[PDB]
RNA sequence: UAGGUAGUAGGUUUAUUAAGAGUUAAACCUAGCCAACGAUCCAUAAUCGAUAAUGAAAGUUAGAACGAUCACGUUGACUCUGAAAUAUAGUCAAUAUCUAUAAGAUACAGCAGUGAGGAAUAUUGGACAAUGAUCGAAAGAUUGAUCCAGUUACUUAUUAGGAUGAUAUAUAUAUAUAUAUAAAUUGAUUAAAAAUAAAAUCCAUAAAUAAUUAAAAUAAUGAUAUUAAUUACCAUAUAUUUAUAUGGAUAUAUAUAUAUUUUAAUAGUCCUGACUAAUAUUUGUGCCAGCAGUCGCGGUAACACAAAGAGGGCG
């Protein structure tokens, strides 16, 4: 998770049933997504993040198919400078807000 | 500040007088002070028990005597013997079959 | 309240502001120059092709663009009076006046929009 | 799963068992009692801890987690109180360790439940006096002072502003004896501001968090190439945030109308071009609306804007 | 239109004046309709205590 | 505004802005806010009572959401913890009129401030306000009259008869010492009715030498020699974005509350988790 | 007053507080309705003064902001401005003594001055 | 509604016009033009915004209010004057009322107001003081435009009281005051509360009662208007809004010693099985009476019906 607080990039994973859409999110604009989704990020420290769910909102399903989404479609900025070689600033951390 | 009598107008009754449009039967709410009337403003007036459009016309020519403007009785808008602009062509007609 | 963000976020409209010269002066020589150079032809042309005919009632080219002469415009709306000394009474003299104020304003205002142009 | 759940306490407390039909009293109630201890012929609940008023330059907020709901010393030991199970007080047998060891930074938090909300440092009246002079007699500039001190330029100047007002009051001699005593009693309860200890020092590189600043960008530079605050601040289209920290640290014709012995009143003519001034037409009405615009006069009456 | 007439017991004759709202009693099949019962000829039922608006009674006043 | 009732209940243990008593206890025995074994829409709710209990109980919910403001503030130090952002909610509050003389502690309450500058004896830049709903500038000063902070801040001024009768105990008190000592100034109530110059005179003891327990200058609308509330210490929280000055009672309103890396300006009894289920359920009304 | 262009106070504001709008129209559109130029308003409530500010000895102002050149020039081009309009112009000193009638027509205490 | 179109589509000319054009009228040619990317025909609808609503937004909805545009002034046609009119004019006809009965007059979609229709929408108000408009050289005349008040919780907003407050007696430079008798409401007998709620106590403030003085407007004119606002026994005279000193107002003791109008507080309405916030319990009914947005509830133990208690919303 990024600045410990939201995820990377705006995601859009599909786990069975339910679509799941998460976009990232400036900090102090709060979770901002299904009920399931929240409780999940309360748990593993998101602070920041919206989204919606579409299709299926089977709330197993949901809770499955979010963390799932985390672990595997989520990339580190560090893991793709890596992988591409290159260097990935965060502008706002630059400028110090 | 208060003007002289002059000698066509010497008195407050013959200012009224003069000036018309039903200011006479108002001698009795102000007696003939002539520095009362001439300082004399609206809410006093009103106090007094005058009407409005009375009351409006007394101090208007008040103004115009302390101003030496000529006061007289111009007398309020009248309508047409026949009718106002609207109700004449059916007036007209009903006079004329009368007669 | 949703389309007045294109406008700077104004509610209400105020009347278009209306152009003191309501044509290009002649003082503005870009402008005379862009309308007199040759005008183009093939896919992105103007007028009619050398060669081509137009109908027969109408005019071929467009009217041309009256060019205010500003000093001229002045001299004519605003004439100063000939008869320079004749003024006795009252009232006419504060009719003079009166012009004498419209010809001062009208003639900065036309003097001014020429400069601010 | 959600109860209509009455707020007895957290904390243990000497509940009613069984009781004479008459008196009608709650557990709650009860609660409230034991937490006041007895109260006096005057009305003061004297052995309740938060009762007196601490004269130390120590606030003296609650730790109901702490001592676990036992509020009540000996007024002139400030030793610890318990209810036992006879009516009278007495003291506790085990020693509380919680009470004791305690951290700076709890000392100065009101509510136990919120650790971000502190209490303010309060200053000392010859550390304002000496403000007062620096900025009038002496004639620094207020960015240098608050650099001196640790304060923030407009806590300066409110500070400033408050001095040559009491020095006013003093001259007409209106500061009475009775608000001397509340403003030393103020004092006494509110820590001091040291102006050498970095900790309690203001943080003055503090500038306010704009918008375009907030949303995130990230970019795809040559491993090797260099990305300043500067680089960073070009992309994002802004100043510097030390500029913009440095410059918060850091014409038109008007006509007046002749006033002739009579008239009331002048007439001030503002310029204004044409496009701009008037009140426009067909604006939204928003009286009847809960959005209405509610303004204030020059008298402080309320005024529709 | 088929009205539905709530509240204990009514007074509504061949003839009385009805005000008729959009409501749906549900176990009535084909009755998508209430009587307004403070209005008209329709009385306000009497000896009601709780939710008297939605009936019509009035205000008992001590 | 909303009417005053059951404010300072136990079996509700709302924590209002006042230095009452009953307050103090709310405080004290509350503990947190639990939000566990709850829905999101029950949390949701627990929040809004909570919280809204404090910061503006006298507001109508309407007029609240009307007022309330999405866009947080807070500032980057630019120099470590992290900064609660959702503990300014109730930001917008403190701006008011009335919620800033009560951080001052120009008054013992909200309402209590309220009724002090409707009755006219606030000023804000000179200009009297009588106006609740004014809103703060930073910069703008705000001055109550030293009599009503005085009463604010003080203790109860005692009815005539009750000071007589603490008087009484007082000196039995003393008699009783007195014998004491010598083994190693009576008043009788009945008579003495509403007589106040004549209790003075009667009474001297060495901690008053006239004046009954209550009543030193009873023209003034509070406790005798001046001394503090009953439970004043617990709520004395001094505020960042208020500058006092407690001789005068003259107050600079230098900033509008806002959130740093270590805390919020925003003075609250509830935790960040709290404010952030306030916010949530305020952005979508309770959708 | 005269003419086809006009210059005229378009009323604006609520009941009871009004506000004034300086407009050049034609004579025969309503009052309120949209003109073809505003000029500028006109607040006829003065802005009231201090207690001390009285005992001292200033005046009160009305507040007229004003497009003075497009006045002028629609003055020039002859729009008759009306009674209390040109009243208005007077004291700002656009117009001249010329256009005081009989009744309008006293030492002066203030004198005149652009200033910035 | 699938074929529509015959001045129809286009050319040439003449009249009419300020002026283009099958726009009308006339004459003569060519065989076109539109259409399944919806023609023709029918139905419905005044149109719109920098207006209002709602949404994250794209949008969707309204077209009351503010403003811009159109059309109409009972219905249809035509004429006159005119820059511009099928004019709320005139002519003739149509429909329906008036007397005056006549090659008559009227038509409230101007303001009040009435009857009707309807779930539902106001005073037969006051003033031209303001801002405009028409007439007049001016004096000032008219103005149901307009400005004001009236009715109506239709909408919005501000107020609609704060601080203290769980007992009553009796006894006896300190201070945890301590005993004793009495009483103590609805529940309930403990985490079952109602209840800091009451009542008391301290402190104001509104309104009232007096005094004063704006502003909307100035040359003068104020409908609104027992105007807003301010002062509290009034005035002047110093300082920096407060404070003190004078001048007079006043009244009892014996001109000068203490005072200085008065003064409160009052909320509904919906809900408490889940969705949906509401755990203190109890009574009545018994698949009836009734409830119900949805799933459902009622057959003797009903958290769902009808109630009391307590509680939760909004106000
Ligand atoms: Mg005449
Ligand atoms: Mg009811
Ligand atoms: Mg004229
Ligand atoms: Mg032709
Ligand atoms: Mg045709
Ligand atoms: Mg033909
Ligand atoms: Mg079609
Ligand atoms: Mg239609
Ligand atoms: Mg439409
Ligand atoms: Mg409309
Ligand atoms: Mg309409
Ligand atoms: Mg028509
Ligand atoms: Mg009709
Ligand atoms: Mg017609
Ligand atoms: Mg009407
Ligand atoms: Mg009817
Ligand atoms: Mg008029
Ligand atoms: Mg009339
Ligand atoms: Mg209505
Ligand atoms: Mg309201
Ligand atoms: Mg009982
Ligand atoms: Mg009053
Ligand atoms: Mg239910
Ligand atoms: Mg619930
Ligand atoms: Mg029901
Ligand atoms: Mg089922
Ligand atoms: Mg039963
Ligand atoms: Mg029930
Ligand atoms: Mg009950």
């Amino acid at each position: 998770r990024y600045e410990n607080r939201t995820i990377y990039g705006d995601i859009d994973f599909r786990y069975h049933g339910v679509k799941l859409h998460l976009r990232s999110a400036k900090p102090g604009f709060g979770l901002r997504v299904n009920h399931v989704i929240f409780e999940i990020c309360e748990c593993a420290g998101i602070k920041d993040l919206s989204g919606k769910v579409y299709k299926s909102r089977n709330d197993m399903n949901i809770a499955k198919g979010t963390i799932e989404a985390f672990t595997k479609a989520q990339k580190t900025l560090d893991e793709v400078a890596l992988g591409r070689g290159k260097k990935l600033v965060d502008v706002r951390k630059v400028y110090y807000s | 500040t208060i003007p002289k009598p002059s000698d066509q107008v010497p008195d407050v009754d013959a200012f009224l007088n003069k000036i018309g449009r039903n200011c006479n039967e108002l001698k009795d709410t102000f007696e003939n002070n002539w520095n009362n009337l001439f300082q004399w403003d609206s809410k006093i007036l009103k106090e007094k028990g005058v009407n409005i459009q009375q009351r409006k016309y007394i101090l208007k020519q008040v103004h115009n005597y302390r101003n030496n403007r000529p006061i007289h009785e111009i007398k309020l808008g009248k309508k047409s013997f026949f009718g106002g602009e609207r109700k004449r062509k059916a007036f007209t007609a009903k006079w004329k079959a009368e007669n | 309240g949703k389309g007045a963000a294109k406008y700077g976020f104004k509610s209400g409209v105020f009347p278009t502001t209306r152009s003191i010269l309501k044509s290009p002066t002649t003082k503005q020589t870009d402008i005379i120059n862009k309308v007199k150079s040759p005008k183009p032809k093939g896919v992105l042309g103007i007028g009619y092709a050398k060669g081509v005919k137009h109908p027969k009632g109408s005019h071929r080219l467009s009217p041309k663009v009256n060019f205010i002469d500003v000093d001229n415009l002045i001299a004519k709306t605003v004439a100063e009076p000939q008869s320079i000394k004749s003024s006795n009474g009252s009232a006419q003299k504060v009719r003079l006046q009166k012009a004498e104020l419209r010809r001062k304003f009208l003639i900065e205002a036309f003097r001014k929009e020429e400069a601010r142009l | 799963f959600s109860r209509r759940r009455i707020a007895y306490p957290f904390y243990p407390f000497k509940k009613l068992g069984r009781q004479h039909p008459k008196k009608h009293d709650t557990n709650l109630k009860t609660a409230m009692r034991q937490f006041l201890g007895p109260k006096n012929y005057k009305g003061e609940y004297v052995m309740n801890k938060y009762f007196t008023v601490p004269t130390n330059h120590v606030p003296n907020y609650i730790k109901p987690d702490l001592e676990r709901g036992q509020s009540l010393e000996h007024p002139v030991t400030k030793k610890p109180l318990q209810l036992r199970y006879d009516g009278t007080l007495g003291p506790p047998p085990v020693e509380n360790k919680r009470l004791q060891n305690i951290f700076k930074d709890r000392l100065l938090q009101p509510f136990p439940s919120n650790p971000h909300c502190k209490t303010n440092y309060v200053l000392s009246p010859q550390l304002k006096q000496s403000i007062f002079e620096e900025i009038t007699v002496e004639g620094l500039s207020a960015q240098q002072v608050s650099q001196k001190y640790g304060l923030k330029i407009p806590r300066v100047e409110a500070i400033v502003k408050l001095v040559s007002v009491e020095n006013s009051w003093n001259r007409r001699n209106r500061v009475s004896s009775d608000l001397k005593t509340m403003d030393e009693t103020l004092y006494r309860m509110f820590p001091v501001f040291d102006s050498d200890a970095s900790f309690k020092r203001e943080n003055l590189s503090e500038i306010p968090v704009p918008q375009k600043t907030l949303a995130s960008r990230f970019l795809t530079i040559a491993e090797s190439e260099p990305f300043g605050p500067v680089d960073a601040a070009h992309v994002l289209e802004l100043e510097p945030a030390v500029e913009t920290l440095r410059n918060l640290s850091t014409n038109t014709k008007v006509i007046y109308g002749e006033l002739v012995e009579g008239e009331r009143s002048q007439y001030k003519f503002t310029n204004a071009k044409v496009g701009k001034v008037g009140y426009r037409y067909g604006s939204g009405n928003r009286d009847n609306k809960k959005d209405r615009r509610i303004g204030f006069n020059k008298l402080g009456q309320m005024v529709y804007i | 239109v088929s009205a539905y007439i709530p509240g204990e017991g009514h007074d509504a004759q061949e003839h009385s004046i009805v005000y008729v709202r959009g409501g749906r009693c549900q176990d009535l099949p084909g009755v998508k309709y209430h009587v307004i019962r403070g209005a008209g000829d329709l009385s306000g039922v009497v000896n009601r205590i709780s939710s008297r608006s939605k009936y019509g009674a009035k205000k008992p006043s001590k | 505004p909303r009417k005053a009732n059951l404010l300072k209940s136990l079996a509700r243990g709302r924590v209002r802005t006042s230095f009452n008593k009953y307050n103090l206890f709310n405080l004290y025995k509350k503990g947190g806010v639990d939000l566990k074994s709850k829905s999101l829409y029950q949390q949701k709710w627990t929040a809004k009572q909570e919280t809204r209990a404090y910061h503006g109980e006298h507001l109508t919910e309407k007029r609240w959401q009307t007022v309330f403001k999405p866009k947080l503030d807070s500032v980057a130090q630019l120099d470590i913890k992290e900064t609660p952002f959702l503990l300014q909610t109730f930001a917008v509050l403190e701006k008011r009129l009335d919620f800033a003389l009560f951080r001052a502690m120009f008054a013992s309450s909200v309402r209590q401030a309220r009724q002090f500058i409707l009755h006219g004896n606030v000023r804000v830049n000179g200009v009297k306000i009588k106006h609740p709903s004014y809103t703060l500038k930073p910069g703008d000063m705000f001055s109550v009259k030293p009599d009503k902070v005085l009463e604010a801040l003080g203790a109860k001024k005692p009815s005539f008869q009750e000071a007589l009768k603490i008087d009484k105990t007082q000196i039995v008190l003393w008699n009783k010492y007195v014998k004491e000592a010598k083994t190693e100034d009576p008043i009788k109530l009945s008579e003495l009715e509403g007589d106040e110059p004549k209790a003075r005179k009667l009474i001297n003891l060495p901690w008053q030498k006239n004046y009954v327990y209550g009543r030193q200058d009873p023209k003034k609308p509070f406790f005798t020699p001046w001394k503090p509330r009953p439970f004043l210490s617990p709520f004395a929280i001094l505020p960042h974005h208020l500058e006092i000055s407690f001789k005068t009672c003259h107050a600079v309103y230098l900033r509008d509350p806002v959130a740093r890396p270590g805390q919020s300006e925003v003075i609250s009894p509830f935790d960040v988790p709290v404010h952030e289920r306030a916010y949530m359920y305020y952005l979508r009304n309770g959708k | 007053t005269c003419g086809l262009v006009r210059i005229r106070l378009a009323r604006f504001g609520r009941k009871n507080s009004p506000v004034y709008n300086i407009v050049v129209a034609n004579s025969r559109k309503a009052r309120d309705a949209k003109p073809i130029e505003v000029l500028g308003t006109y607040v006829p409530v003065p802005s009231p003064v201090t207690k001390r500010e009285l005992k001292r000895g200033v005046v009160p102002i009305k507040d007229v902001k004003l497009d003075f050149d497009r006045t002028k020039y629609w003055i020039g081009v002859g729009a008759q401005p009306s009674e209390t309009v040109t009243k208005l112009l007077r004291k700002a000193g656009i117009l001249n003594d010329a256009w005081a009638t009989s009744k309008n027509s006293r030492k002066v205490v203030f004198e005149r001055m652009e200033t910035l």
